[PDB]
C-alpha cells in the first residue's frame, strides 16, 4: 500500500543516498 | 576558479532545497522511517544488486544453452576405391534412397543394441529424425575404366 | 523536528564535563 | 556386552542370507535389542529359555 | 547435430573471467559512496546555506553587470569560507 | 543415512530430527527415540523384502538409536 | 492438540539466550562457497541455487535483526522441508552431498536459536568485538568482499528501528568502521610498542616494497608475456592428400582427367 | 579514537533499547564532530 | 630470514598501506 506521501519520501530519500540530503 | 564556483552554487542549491523542504513537511520527532519507505529503497538497492550478480549469469547461460541443429547426411556416397592404379567402384545414392529414420525406426535400432550399453547410449543420445539409413546404391551400369 | 533535532549539534556537548 | 556381541550376530546372519529364515533372524533381533536390556539381568541365571 | 556458436569469446572462461572483472569494477564504484561519506559531512551536513548562496549568487550578480573587481573579492570570500571549517560553522548556523 | 541412501529411505527421520528432536522442550521425548528405532526398522523389513541388494546403514543407526536409549535409561 | 503444545511450548517456554547468528550465517557462506564452486541444465540448476542460498540468508538476516521467533520457526519448517524436496530435483554428488551437510549444520543452529530464544542485545558487528589482530585482518577482509558491506549495510537499515535515512546510516557505519580499524591499531602499539627512532626494519620494507613491484611488473609485462606465449604457437602441417590434375583440353569438353591420390 | 567509538556504540544501544529520541541527538554529536576538525582534535587527544 | 615478528610486521603494514594504519 504505497502512499504518495510514501512515494515522495521513498524517490527523495533515494536521491539523498546519491546526491545530498 | 570558474568550475568551483559552480561546484560550491551546485551543492549549496541541492542542500536548500532539501531544507525548505524539511520546513514545509517537517517531520516529527523520533518517527522511525516509515517501514514501507525503507522496504522500497532497501529493496530496489537489493534487486540491483542481485542484477549485478544473478542476471548476467541468467541471460549468458540462456542464450549459449540453445544449441542442437539436425545435421543428416543428403547422400551415401560410397567409393568403393579398389583398383590402385584406377580407384572405382563408384555405386552410390542420394537423398531420396536415403532414409531419415523416424522415431518408431529409432527406436527399433535402439532396441536391436540394446544390451550392449554404449551402443544403445550413442542411437538413443541422438535425436529422432537425426539417424539416416545409408541405401546405397550397388547396381552399376557404369562399366569401369 | 528530526531535521532541526539532528542538526543542532554545537562545541558545548563536547566540553569535557566529567566524561566517564 | 557379549550378551549384545551375540544381538548383532543375529541381525547380520539374516542379513546375509536372504531368505525367510533370515526375516526371522532380523526380528530376533530386534526383539532382543528391545526387551533385552531387561532380560540381561534378569536371565542371567533367572531362566534363560 | 551442429551446435551453433553462442558463446562469442568462450563461455567456459573467456566471457567468465570477462563477468568477474565487472563484478569486481562495479564493486568499487559502489564502494565509491558507503566508504567516504563521512569526509564530505563538513560540506554537506550545514543546517542553513542561505548565507552562501547569497554570496554566490552576489558573484552571479557582480559579473551580469561587469564590476569584475568585486568578482575577485567576493571570491576571497567563498573560498575562505571553504578553507576554514570552523567559519562555515559559523556562517551556517541555523539562526543566526 | 540420508547422504548414503535416499526417497522414502531417510527424508522421513531426518525431517522429523530437525522439526521435532531439535524442537523440543530440553531432551527430545520418547515418542521420537520410539518412531526413530520404529522407522528404522521398518525401513530394514521392506528394505529386506525387497530396491535390490539393500545396503544396511540402517544397522549402524539401530544400534546407536538402542545406545542413546541405554544411556538415557541409565539417566 | 498435541502439535499446538508443541509449539507453545517452542515459542512461550522458559528458556536461556544464546547468539548462534554468526555461526548460521558461516555455514551459510561455507553453502555459498560450495554452491558457487560447484558450477559443475546443470548451469541453470547452480543459479537458481544461487538465488536461493542468497534469499534465505537475507531472510534469516531479518528475522534475527526483527528477533522474531516465530518467524524462524516458520522459516526452520519451510526450508528443512523445501531442501529436502530438492533432494528429488536432482535432475538438472559429492558437491550435493556436502551442500546437505552443510546445510544440516545451519539448520541444527537454527534449531538451537529457536529453543533457546534470542538475547536482548543483538547489534555490534562480530568482528569488532575485541580489538586485537586477528579482528582487524578478519574485518578488513569482510570489507574487501565485493558487496558484503553494503549489503549488509542497507539489511540491517531495512529491520533495525531506525530515525535516520540510509545516506545518514551510513555516515553512522562509515565513522564505525574507520573508528574500530584505527582502535585496533592503537590498541596493538600500546601491546607491542616500536622503540622511538629505530628504523623500520630491512626485511619489513624489502618484503612490502618488493611485492607491490612484482604487482606492477604483473600489470605491464606479465599480460605481454602470457599474450605473446600463446600466440606465438602457430604451424599445422598441411599437405595436399591428392594430385588432381585436370588437363582441361577441349573446349567443348574438357577431359585428361588422369589423376593420383595419397598412395602416389 | 576512544570517545568516538564509545559515540558510535551507545547509538546502537539506544537503538536496540529503541529510545529513539537519543538517537537523533547522539548523531547529531556524531556529526558535528566530523564538521569541526578542532573539535575532532580536541576529543582524540592522546590522555585527556 | 623473515621472522614471525617481521612476517606479522610486513602483514599488518601492507594492510595500512590499504586500510587505514
Ligand atoms: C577474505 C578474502 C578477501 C578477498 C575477497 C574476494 C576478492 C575480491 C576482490 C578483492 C581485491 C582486493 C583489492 C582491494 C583494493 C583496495 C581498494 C578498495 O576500494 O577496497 C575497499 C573495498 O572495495 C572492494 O570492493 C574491493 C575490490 C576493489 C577493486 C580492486 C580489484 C582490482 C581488480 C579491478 C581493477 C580495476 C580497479 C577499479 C577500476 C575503477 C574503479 C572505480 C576497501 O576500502 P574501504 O574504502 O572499504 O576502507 C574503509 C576506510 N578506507
Ligand atoms: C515512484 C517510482 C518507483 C520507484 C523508482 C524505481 C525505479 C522505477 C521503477 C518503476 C517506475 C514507475
Ligand atoms: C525499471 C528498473 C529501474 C530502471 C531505471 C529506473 C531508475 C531508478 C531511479 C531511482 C529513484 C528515482
Ligand atoms: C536510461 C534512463 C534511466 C536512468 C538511469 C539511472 C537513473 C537512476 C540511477 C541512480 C539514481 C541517481
Ligand atoms: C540505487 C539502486 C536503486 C535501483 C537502481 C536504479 C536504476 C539503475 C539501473 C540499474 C538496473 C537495476
Ligand atoms: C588483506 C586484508 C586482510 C584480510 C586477510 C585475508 C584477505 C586475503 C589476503 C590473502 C588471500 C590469499
Ligand atoms: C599491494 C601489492 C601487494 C601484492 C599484490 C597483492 C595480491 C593482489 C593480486 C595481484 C597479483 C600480483
Ligand atoms: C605472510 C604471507 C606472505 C606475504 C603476503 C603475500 C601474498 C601471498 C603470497 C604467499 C602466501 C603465503
Ligand atoms: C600469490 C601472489 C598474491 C596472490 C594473492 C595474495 C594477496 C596478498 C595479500 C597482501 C597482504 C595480505
Ligand atoms: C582471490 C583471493 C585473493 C585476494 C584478493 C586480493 C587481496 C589482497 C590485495 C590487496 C590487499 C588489501
Amino acid at each position: 500500500c504505497c502512499e504518495s506521501s510514501d512515494c515522495l519520501e521513498i524517490c527523495m530519500e533515494c536521491c539523498g543516498i546519491c546526491f545530498p540530503s | 576558479s570558474w568550475m568551483c564556483v559552480e561546484d560550491i552554487y551546485a551543492n549549496i542549491f541541492i542542500i536548500k532545497c532539501s531544507r525548505e523542504t524539511e520546513k514545509k513537511y517537517p517531520q516529527p520527532k523520533g518517527q522511525k522511517k516509515k517501514k514501507i519507505v525503507k522496504y522500497g529503497m532497501g529493496g530496489l538497492i537489493i534487486l540491483f544488486l542481485i542484477a549485478i550478480i544473478w542476471f548476467p549469469l541468467l541471460f549468458m547461460s540462456l542464450v549459449r544453452s540453445v544449441v542442437g541443429v539436425v545435421n543428416q547426411p543428403i547422400d551415401v556416397t560410397v567409393t568403393l576405391k579398389l583398383g590402385g592404379y584406377e580407384p572405382l567402384f563408384t555405386m552410390s545414392a542420394q537423398q531420396p534412397s536415403i532414409i531419415p529414420f523416424t522415431a518408431q525406426a529409432y527406436e527399433e535400432l535402439s532396441r536391436q543394441f540394446d544390451p550392449q550399453p554404449l551402443a544403445m547410449q550413442f542411437i538413443s543420445q541422438y535425436s529422432p529424425e537425426d539417424i539416416v539409413t545409408a541405401q546405397i546404391e550397388g547396381s552399376s551400369g557404369a562399366l569401369w575404366r | 523536528d528530526h531535521a532541526t533535532v539532528i542538526h543542532s549539534g554545537d562545541y558545548f556537548l563536547f566540553e569535557s564535563d566529567s566524561e566517564e | 556386552y557379549l550378551f549384545w556381541l551375540v544381538l548383532v550376530v543375529v541381525f547380520v546372519t539374516g542379513a546375509t542370507r536372504i531368505s525367510i529364515f533370515g526375516l526371522g533372524y532380523l526380528l530376533a533381533c530386534f526383539y532382543l535389542l528391545l526387551f533385552g536390556t531387561a532380560l540381561l539381568q534378569r536371565d542371567t541365571r533367572a531362566r534363560l529359555v | 547435430k551442429v551446435s551453433p556458436p553462442s558463446l562469442g569469446f568462450l563461455a567456459g572462461y573467456g566471457i567468465m573471467g570477462l563477468y568477474v572483472s565487472i563484478v569486481l569494477v562495479i564493486g568499487k564504484f559502489v564502494r565509491g559512496f558507503f566508504s567516504e561519506i563521512s569526509h564530505s559531512i563538513m560540506f554537506e551536513e550545514l543546517p542553513c546555506v542561505d548565507r552562501i548562496l547569497k554570496l554566490c549568487q552576489d558573484i552571479f550578480l557582480v559579473r551580469e553587470t561587469r564590476e569584475l573587481e568585486l568578482e575577485e573579492e567576493l571570491y576571497a570570500k567563498l573560498i575562505f569560507l571553504y578553507r576554514s571549517p570552523e567559519t562555515m560553522i559559523k556562517w551556517t548556523r541555523e539562526k543566526e | 543415512n540420508h547422504m548414503v541412501t535416499a526417497s522414502a529411505g531417510s527424508l522421513v527421520l531426518p525431517v522429523l530430527v530437525f522439526l521435532w528432536a531439535m524442537l523440543s522442550i530440553p531432551r527430545p521425548s520418547k515418542r521420537f527415540w520410539m518412531t526413530a528405532i520404529v522407522f528404522t526398522e521398518i525401513a530394514v523389513v521392506v528394505k529386506y523384502l525387497f530396491t535390490d541388494g539393500y545396503i544396511k546403514y540402517d544397522l549402524v543407526q539401530l544400534m546407536a538409536l538402542f545406545f542413546h536409549r541405554s544411556q538415557l535409561l541409565c539417566y | 492438540p498435541l502439535r499446538r503444545f508443541f509449539h507453545d511450548i517452542l515459542h512461550t517456554k522458559y528458556r536461556a539466550a544464546t547468539d548462534v547468528y554468526a555461526l548460521m550465517f558461516l555455514a551459510d557462506v561455507v553453502d555459498f562457497i560450495i554452491i558457487i564452486f560447484g558450477f559443475w541444465q546443470v548451469p541453470e540448476a547452480f543459479l537458481v541455487m544461487l538465488l536461493i542460498q542468497f534469499s534465505t540468508m537475507v531472510v534469516d538476516r531479518a528475522l534475527y535483526l526483527r528477533k522474531t521467533v516465530l518467524g524462524k520457526l516458520a522459516f526452520q519448517v519451510a526450508l528443512v522441508l523445501a531442501i529436502h524436496l530438492w533432494m528429488f530435483f536432482i535432475l538438472p554428488n559429492v558437491v550435493a552431498q556436502l551442500w546437505y551437510f552443510v546445510k544440516c549444520i545451519y539448520f541444527a543452529l537454527s534449531a538451537y536459536q529457536i529453543r533457546c530464544g534470542y538475547p536482548t542485545r543483538i547489534l555490534g558487528n562480530f568482528l569488532t568485538k575485541k580489538y586485537n589482530h586477528l579482528n582487524l585482518f578478519l574485518f578488513q577482509g569482510f570489507r574487501l568482499v565485493p558487496f558484503l558491506v553494503e549489503l549488509r549495510a542497507v539489511m540491517d537499515w531495512v529491520w533495525t528501528d531506525t530515525t535516520l535515512s540510509l545516506s545518514s546510516w551510513m555516515c553512522v557505519e562509515d565513522i564505525y568502521a574507520n573508528i574500530f580499524i584505527i582502535k585496533c591499531s592503537r590498541e596493538t602499539e600500546k601491546k607491542y610498542p616500536q622503540p622511538k627512532g629505530q628504523k623500520k626494519k630491512k626485511i619489513v620494507k624489502y618484503g612490502m616494497g618488493g611485492l607491490i613491484i612484482l604487482f606492477l611488473i604483473a600489470i605491464i609485462w606479465f599480460p605481454l608475456l602470457f599474450m605473446s606465449l600463446v600466440r606465438s604457437v602457430v604451424g599445422v602441417v598441411n599437405q595436399p592428400i591428392d594430385v588432381t590434375v585436370t588437363l582441361k583440353l577441349g573446349g567443348y569438353e574438357p577431359l585428361f582427367t588422369m589423376s593420383a591420390q595419397q598412395p602416389s
